[PDB]
């Protein structure tokens, strides 16, 4: 006879909400790994991909 | 799960503590179960309370 603090071992199912920015136009990977002159290894190139 | 029943532990240590504290406030207050009123005169021999 009492009173007892248990814990739950339940399952629920899933509901998501996706909140992703406003963005459609691709960015440059098939000329980055494509390029015919490619830089030395003092002068790696370095590109902002955006 | 692999580590096994620390949680239960602790959460029954906790309840012990709880239980344990409920019992010395019972313990230091209801001392007496007669809940005495106070008299509506009071002429406690010029004391006041
Ligand atoms: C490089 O070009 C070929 C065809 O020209 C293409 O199939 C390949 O996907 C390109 N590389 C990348 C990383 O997209």
């Amino acid at each position: 006879k009492g009173i007892y603090q248990t814990s739950n071992f339940r399952v629920q199912p899933t509901e998501s909400i996706v909140r992703f920015p406003n963005i459609t136009n691709l960015c440059p990977f098939g000329e980055v790994f494509n390029a015919t002159r490619f830089a030395s290894v003092y002068a790696w190139n370095r590109k902002r991909i955006s | 799960l692999q580590y096994g029943s620390f949680c239960t532990q602790l959460n029954r240590a906790l309840t012990g503590i709880a239980v344990e504290q409920d019992k010395n406030t019972q313990e230091v207050f209801a001392q007496v179960k007669q809940i005495y009123k106070t008299p509506p005169i009071k002429d406690f021999g010029g004391f006041n309370f």
